[PDB]
């Protein structure tokens, strides 16, 4: 169970990395998009990039689930590990 | 947050 935290508290650790790459895609295509508005002021890239940066955040959601379900594996495997412990 | 945003740009 102390094995299997571990696995599960890495994949909480893969997600969540995985998660922060998600934001800074999101942030990229925020940027790109802002950088598209200036120039319009183009507005077809501007919305592109918002649908880019739309599906990042889709992504970096369902990343922060996993993480969170990976988390609270790694917590139930804890848990268990404190029962054989404490038997 | 940066979806947000960049909708808004």
């Amino acid at each position: 169970d102390s094995q299997k935290a571990a696995v599960k508290a890495k994949q909480a650790a893969d997600a969540a990395r995985a998660a922060a790459d998600a934001a800074q895609e999101a942030i990229g295509s925020a940027n790109a998009a802002n950088r598209a508005a200036r120039r319009a002021a183009a507005a077809a890239e501007a919305r592109r990039h918002a649908d880019a940066a739309d599906r990042a955040a889709d992504r970096s959601s369902a990343l922060a689930q996993r993480a969170a379900t990976a988390a609270y594996g790694a917590r139930d495997a804890a848990n268990s590990a404190a029962e054989h412990a404490n038997k | 947050d940066a979806a947000d945003r960049a909708a808004q740009d």
